[PDB]
């Protein structure tokens, strides 16, 4: 579960930053 | 040399809006990022133009004086940079981001 | 009287058409996007364009038959692509 | 019960323009944020210092950074490889 | 930031069993892809065995199968049998003519 | 017993056809003494408040801003006409009560009006807009349209 939760942490952060930029539009 | 690099890093615009002839309709003015080599070209040309308004017959003297004034804060090319950044802030939504 | 004054709010919105949006004072451009979605989900723009010129009944029937086939064809295409992806995932 | 739609025999199984996920450029998102930071706190405001520093590093050598995410879809390779197996065609 | 969008996190129900894969992004995407209104049947009167034509005087029930403007939904969306779709459409058209819908 | 005409809201109607854009600004006037009249039934009172009278205040087309012939139906003509309307609503002190926007058709000026109202040109009017709606008129059968053009 840690191995999966580590990849999930990265993607969440990445996709919570593209949203911020895309939404800023 | 450190003074020159600091002046070039402060005078060059970070971004510049460019017109892209995309589509038969009107071209789009989209802000574009600039690399360090492209930034130095923009700032250097502004310095040379400012230098060539000085009285000395020798370009080295005019360039030296211009660089000294820029290192001391006074330069008329900072207005150019502010006007290039204002345009880009206006067209921030025109950016594509993909 | 006041009975006809205090019962006008619901009455006013009881005869709704379904083509109205309450604007979000914060993001007013999101409410216009919601209205556009209603227009497209009720085919309002398409219907208006199709009513500009008269089409013979036979031509109308042909166009309706072809459109249905393309809709059904796409559903069959997507079903086959899903099988391909599933088969690829399992190593087939 | 969900209606299955079966395609006729086809000369090919192909996606005209396979969709690909194109990750956003890191330098462009940095520029979109810095530009926004100047829109609220003002141009050259001390609040956007970090944005300016990050943008300079991202674009220092290439104005779009090291773009190394180019990708092509393989759906058409698998679709053509597996179509004859999975189309459910009757025997000859 | 100590916050994540709900669309980027899965909330595991209570009493259910889970695998390590349930914490991945694949589970999020897989749940979106296979998200169908399958629980409608148990809440869908017209998929229970009633005759839709008996609801021609009950606009509230009929208004569940029309769009915001009153357009009858295609069978592809309602998921009804041919007979119930045929009967439901008649009920709505009769309701409209009576002055209730 | 006394005419007490008062404005309750404003209606900003836009008709966006293929060749022109018409923008009308109106006021929904309500005589606040209508219920004080004699011989008035509950139905007449409710029927009067369900369709309140309207008075036209501003009427604009793309030809009022100098756009002529083919230019009247273009995106730029609508964008400027929308700006002139948003300005005339502030220059007439008609930005006190809530505004309801009604769009009629899907020509090239429909997206210009929306852009002019969600942008700088309509930053004052948008704050008062409370409800947006569509009023495109469709026919269920109806009259026979003209024949298809062979071009
Ligand atoms: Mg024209
Ligand atoms: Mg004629």
């Amino acid at each position: 579960e840690q191995e999966v939760l580590d990849v999930w942490e990265k993607k969440v952060v990445e996709e919570t930053e593209l949203m911020a930029a895309r939404t800023s539009n | 040399i450190q003074a020159l690099e600091k002046s070039l890093d402060e005078l060059a615009p970070l971004m510049m809006t460019k017109t892209f002839n995309t589509g038969v309709a009107k071209a789009s003015v989209i802000p574009v990022p600039l690399n360090k080599r492209q930034r130095n070209r923009i700032a250097w040309n502004w310095i040379v133009q400012s230098a060539n308004q000085r009285v000395s017959s020798d370009f080295a003297v005019r360039l030296g004086e211009e660089l000294t004034a820029i290192a001391k804060g006074t330069s008329s090319a900072f207005e150019k940079r502010d006007q290039i950044h204002k345009t880009a802030i206006a067209h921030r939504a025109y950016i594509q981001l993909k | 009287a006041e009975i006809a004054r205090s019962s006008v709010e619901n009455a006013q919105m009881r005869f709704n058409s379904g083509k109205s949006i309450i604007v979000n004072k914060n993001n007013p451009a999101e409410s216009f996007k919601r209205l556009n979605r209603i227009m497209f989900e009720n085919n309002i723009p398409g219907d208006k364009r199709s009513q500009r010129f008269y089409m013979k009944p036979g031509k109308v029937a042909e166009l309706k038959r072809s459109q249905r086939h393309r809709k059904e064809f796409m559903m069959g295409f997507k079903r086959l692509i899903e099988i391909v992806k599933d088969a690829k995932r399992k190593g087939y | 019960k969900p209606p299955v739609y079966r395609l006729p025999p086809l000369p090919r199984l192909k996606v005209k323009k396979p969709i690909i996920r194109q990750e956003a450029n890191k330098c462009l998102v940095l520029m979109s944020n810095l530009l926004q930071c100047w829109s609220s706190y003002g141009h050259m405001s001390p609040k956007c210092a970090g944005l300016v520093t990050e943008l300079k590093s991202c674009t220092s050598e290439s104005a779009l950074g090291k773009r190394n995410n180019v990708q092509k879809s393989n759906i058409n390779y698998h679709a053509a490889r597996l179509y004859d197996r999975i189309n459910g065609k009757p025997h000859d | 930031t100590k916050k994540i969008d709900q669309s980027l996190s899965k909330k595991l129900p209570k009493g259910t069993i889970y695998d390590p894969f349930d914490f991945s992004m694949g589970r999020i995407h897989l749940d979106r892809k296979y998200q169908a209104n399958k629980n409608s049947n148990r809440n869908d009167i017209m998929k229970s065995g009633a005759n839709p034509l008996e609801f021609y005087a009950r606009p509230r029930i009929l208004s569940r199968y029309v769009t915001s403007t009153g357009r009858i939904q295609h069978r592809d969306i309602t998921g009804l049998s041919a007979k119930n779709q045929r009967r439901l459409s008649k009920a709505i058209r009769r309701c409209q003519a009576i002055g209730l819908m | 017993y006394k005419p007490k005409e008062e404005v309750v809201k404003y209606i900003l109607h836009g008709k966006f056809t293929k060749n022109n854009t018409h923008l009308t600004f109106s006021s929904v006037v309500e005589d606040k003494n209508f219920h004080k009249n004699k011989g008035l039934t509950y139905n007449d009172t409710m029927l009067y408040y369900l369709n309140l009278p309207q008075k036209v205040k501003i009427s604009l087309s793309t030809g009022c801003l100098g756009f002529r012939k083919a230019a009247r139906g273009e995106y730029e003509a609508a964008f400027q006409t929308s700006g002139r309307m948003f300005e005339l609503i502030k220059e007439k002190n008609m930005l006190n009560k809530d505004i309801e926007v009604v769009m009629d058709d899907f020509g090239k000026g429909r997206a210009a009006f929306i852009s002019a109202l969600v942008g700088k040109e309509g930053a004052s009017v948008v704050k008062k807009v409370v409800k947006i709606s569509d009023a495109t008129k469709l026919k269920f059968g109806g009259v026979r349209s003209p024949k298809m053009r062979r071009l």
